[PDB]
């Protein structure tokens, strides 16, 4: 009876997105045993929960089903493909092959690229560290891009800044989160002088509340290193921002001593000043 | 200073026999859930398991034929090898497959010429390498490319001179390396790049003092190493850092005894194997880099390991693949 | 830089009693916040159970740091934070609360008081206020004579246990943790 109980779950998850497109995050609910006639897919407000008792059955079902598709052992509809890859990646976003299928679906015109940015976002609320999710996301963004960037781009760039920041907050010193955020500024923003300055401002408060986060502070360094490169009146404050940074760093080292991140940060800011 | 505190009742001796039993009994208990969860990297998983067994001289306890058949089934029409049957090919698991076949001296089980073609087709105009046909650029893939080709004796197939140019363009001012130009320095990424430059004979492009300094800063008062500033100590990082140090010729700067005590403290006296930190979950991943880490430190009960390929020096001597390191 | 728990307790001869607490579990996964909050209540009590009167201590866990202050009288105070949050601002926060707490609540309502009986709504206000130490009141009359450098530090919370005492038996037998929280710790017994 596991062939029907599990195939119902992928519907319950699919249904949840159609009756609530404003889902904030996903999560696992402690359940050693199922209850009578209740779906393990329980949602409260925006949150989407999955009871743990079904996971050991739900995953290998969808897992093997996708493998049968890739090996041409069992056909699936393009609507079935989207449904299974969705539930599969919510359980394990590191499954590269599952992402690749969605790449094919997107590239065939079947799947809307926006759905993958959304799917990736929900996966990062339970797996903010997941390398493949970021890797795939870069491909999706690369497909959405076929002098100042357009309004459409800036709308997406601001979105990427927020998901990178939220992922940076869920896992301490999230390299893959900040590395992606940098990638966005390189390819999407094309190192825009305005966006670089705004990111330098919005992250000041965050950086002061995460002093042991070398990745977050390197992001600061990247902004500064890129600003120097772009300048090859707004561009005048180049030593001014550098001394603002060394003051901000000192103001934290004095407040919070014993953090080699803060020291490594200042140490690198000294390098930028001396090499102008 | 975030760090661990090594206890007195913590293991202070090498439990070689219990490690071999752990890897041998790994996967013996059928669990469909955990199998699917990790199948996306199963090929590398085998490589970790086999390599750590051969380092302890227990490779014969592993099902040779069953694995060789598995690898043949994982090669695709494009030449690339996937992590497992059904999964899509990738450069990572192509390397792992070749590494396994080199351990078993069964390199002709798969189509070598097509593997070369697959790897060659991943290179870009700037010398960079993609993970697969979807174009993810990373220095890991630069390393995986040349490491795979070196084991096949087909390093000439790619634009070597241009590949070196891209990797060197990822070198930051602190001496370290990232995944892409403009990335935060990462010990793991440094291992890939230093491993790359070792294979491509370009170690003279590396400041051994500067980089070696950055790497030694990873060592914490507990003795363990991390991957970057203000990170917890990690057994796997005790490989990425140590191997990099050995490559650039600055291994003697490290604190052998204190680091060795940390790695040994990550053992499980009951089950066996290594965890990332003392009192954590063990896995074949950290088991390998723990053993390989002790091997570089000079543990005599373990076969000498090559810092570039993470394989026994005995195996790489057989295929005449031993890149020069900094003396 | 985050504060998780801020609970005021009491250490009688028979048992240790919770009087008033405040929590901030907004940083955790949504379907775990209930379980997490219960553990922070369990820990805060357990630390007072193992700490003597008139002493300060700071038990450390990986990525977490609990600070306890037990006065000469059996009134206590526990604050839970991360590694980043400075220990001095933590103890400074503890003292100003236990002073305002002795001001409003009588000394006999302590050994038998309960969170539903004790009256103090300013705990959730202080927890959110002291979230950023740069936005905290600079009381130089307090921290000028707080430290003695004899504040016992613990690598784990096992250092407070006896030689044969097992934390596994303390969790499953606790009456502060729910059945779903004990089973949640059982999935944490698999080393996560
Ligand atoms: C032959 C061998 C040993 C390896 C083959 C080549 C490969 C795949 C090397 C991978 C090593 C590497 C580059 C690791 C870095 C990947 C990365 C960015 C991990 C995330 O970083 P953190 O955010 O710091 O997470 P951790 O602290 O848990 O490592």
């Amino acid at each position: 009876e596991v062939a029907v109980l599990v195939q119902r779950v992928v519907k319950d998850i699919t249904n949840a997105f159609r009756r609530n497109p404003h889902i904030d995050e996903i999560g696992l609910i402690p359940c050693p045993e199922a209850r009578y006639n209740r779906s393990p897919i329980v949602l409260v407000e925006n949150k989407l929960g999955v009871e743990s008792w079904c996971v050991k059955f739900l995953l290998p079902y969808v897992h093997n089903k996708l493998l049968l598709y890739r090996t041409r052992k069992q056909w699936l509809n393009r609507d079935e493909l989207i449904d299974v890859t969705c539930t599969l990646l919510l359980l394990n976003p590191d499954f590269t092959t599952a992402w690749n299928v969605r790449k094919e679906l997107i590239l065939s015109g079947t799947l809307n690229p926006i759905k993958d940015l959304h799917l990736g976002k929900l996966a990062l609320t339970k797996f903010p560290k997941s390398p493949e999710t970021w890797i795939h996301r870069r491909w999706v963004l690369q497909q959405l891009i076929q002098t100042i960037p357009t309004e459409r781009a800036q709308r997406l760039i601001q979105e990427e800044m927020e998901v990178c920041g939220e992922a940076a907050g869920r896992y301490p010193s999230n390299y893959n989160a900040w590395s992606h955020r940098i990638w966005v500024l390189q390819h999407l923003a094309k190192l825009d002088v305005k966006i670089l300055l705004d990111e330098l401002s919005s992250t000041k408060h965050w950086a002061s509340m995460h002093v042991s986060d070398h990745s977050g502070f390197h992001y600061r360094q990247f902004l500064l290193k890129s600003l120097i490169s772009q300048t090859v009146e707004p561009r005048i404050n180049l030593p001014h921002l550098l001394e603002e940074e060394v003051e901000f760093s000192t103001d934290l080292i004095d407040s919070y001593p014993g953090h080699e991140t803060l020291w490594c940060h200042r140490r690198h800011i000294f390098y930028l000043q001396h090499h102008l | 200073q975030k760090d661990v505190i090594i206890k007195s009742d913590a293991p202070d001796t090498l439990l070689l026999e219990k490690h071999a039993d752990y890897i041998a009994s790994y996967g013996s208990k059928k669990d469909d859930y955990e199998y699917c969860m990790s199948e996306y990297l199963r090929m590398s998983g085998i490589y970790w398991g086999l390599t750590v067994m051969d380092l302890m001289g227990q490779l014969h306890r592993m099902n040779r034929e069953e694995i060789l058949a598995f690898i043949k089934s994982c090669q695709h029409e494009c030449g690339g090898i996937s992590a497992s049957i059904g999964h899509d090919p990738h450069l990572l698991y192509t390397l792992s497959a070749v590494q396994i076949l080199t351990l078993y001296d069964s390199i002709n089980v798969i189509d070598v010429n097509k593997v070369v073609e697959y790897v060659k087709g991943l290179q870009k105009e700037d010398g960079s390498f993609a993970g697969d046909i979807w174009g993810e650029i990373d220095t890991r893939f630069s390393f995986c490319a040349v490491a795979t080709l070196a084991l096949l004796g087909k390093l000439d197939a790619i634009n070597v001179e241009k590949a070196i140019e891209f990797v060197l363009s990822c070198m930051n001012f602190d001496g370290g390396f990232g995944c892409r130009p403009g990335s935060e320095s990462h010990a793991g990424q440094i291992y890939c790049c230093t491993g790359f430059l070792a294979i491509t004979s370009q170690l003279h492009q590396v400041n051994s003092d500067l980089l070696g300094w950055w790497l030694c800063e990873r060592q914490l008062p507990s003795g363990g190493l991390n991957g970057r500033p203000e990170k917890l100590p990690d057994v796997c990082y005790s490989w990425w850092v140590l191997a990099s140090l050995k490559i650039i010729g600055r291994l003697h700067w490290i604190d052998r005894e204190k680091l060795r005590n940390f790695i040994l403290a990550c053992q499980d006296e009951e089950t066996g194997g290594f965890a990332d930190r003392p009192g954590d979950m063990v896995d074949p991943f950290h088991t390998l880099f723990g053993i390989a880490g002790l091997s570089l430190l000079g543990e005599e009960q373990i076969k000498p390991v090559n810092p570039v390929f993470c394989m026994p020096e005995e195996v790489l001597q057989r295929v005449n693949v031993q890149p020069e390191l900094v003396s | 830089m985050k504060l998780y728990s801020l609970s005021v307790l009491y250490k009688g001869e028979a048992k240790v009693v919770l009087l008033k607490a405040a929590y901030d579990v907004s940083s955790f996964s949504f379907f775990q916040r209930s379980s997490v909050q219960e553990f922070m209540t369990f820990t805060s009590q357990l630390i007072v159970e193992r700490s003597s009167k008139g002493t300060r201590a700071s038990v450390k866990e990986q990525d977490y740091l609990c600070h306890v202050y037990v006065r000469n009288d059996s009134l206590a105070g526990v604050v839970i934070a991360d590694n980043e949050y400075p220990s001095r601002v933590a103890f400074t926060l503890l003292e100003k609360v236990l002073d305002e707490f002795s001001k409003q609540v009588d000394r006999i309502d302590w050994p038998v008081g309960s969170p539903a009986t004790i009256h103090y709504p300013a705990l959730d206000g202080h927890l959110s206020r002291y979230q950023n130490p740069r936005e905290a009141d600079p009381m130089t009359k307090v921290q000028a004579e707080l430290d003695e450098t004899k504040i016992i530090l613990h690598n784990t919370m096992e250092s407070l246990l006896e030689r044969g005492e097992k934390l596994d038996d303390l969790v499953s037998k606790s009456e502060v943790l729910g059945t779903q929280s004990k089973a949640f710790y059982k999935t944490a017994r698999k080393q996560n």
